């Protein structure tokens, strides 16, 4: 649905090869960095290195670059997805996920399960053991 | 009528099982 319009891939592209010290189109992790603070962004140290060991020595080019960026889209797009339905599923908007909340929403949305199937769903995302689901169980259980 | 979720939506991704 959503995806890189040519405008951001041609920043990206120019953000890429600014802090390329060789014209070699392959940039390390330090310098992976310099990328990401042009482009308004502050990672750390072990995200850069997770970055750059997910796309594959330490150093990267940039259709590798542009898939860590498209990752990165995607991703935020969930996220937000997430904390959306989190508040459709939330009906009396409490904060938490009820065993009757999730077999309501569910049944709106072309899923019907036995009740014995949505106790199972909430037993296995409750981890505080509260006998609801919040916010933070709610991540974990859409991340998988 | 039950709604109809985007092929990439998270929640249709919890729908598997
Ligand atoms: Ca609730
Ligand atoms: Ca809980």
């Amino acid at each position: 649905a959503d995806q890189l319009t040519e405008e951001q891939i041609a920043e990206f592209k120019e953000a890429f090869s600014l802090f390329d010290k060789d014209g070699d189109g392959t940039i390390t992790t330090k310098e992976l960095g310099t990328v990401m603070r042009s482009l308004g962004q502050n990672p750390t140290e072990a995200e850069l290195q997770d970055m750059i060991n997910e796309v594959d020595n330490g150093t990267i080019d940039f259709p590798e670059f542009l898939t860590m960026m498209a990752r990165k889209m995607k991703d935020t797009d969930s996220e937000e997805e997430i904390r959306e339905a989190f508040r459709v599923f939330d009906k009396d908007g409490n904060g938490y996920i009820s065993a009757a909340e999730l077999r309501h929403v569910m049944t709106n949305l072309g899923e019907k399960l036995t009740d014995e199937e949505v106790d199972e769903m909430i037993r296995e995302a409750d981890i505080d053991g509260d006998g609801q689901v919040n916010y933070e169980e709610f991540v974990q259980m859409m991340t998988a | 009528a039950p709604l109809i979720l985007p092929p990439d939506h998270p929640v249709r991704r919890l729908f598997q099982r």
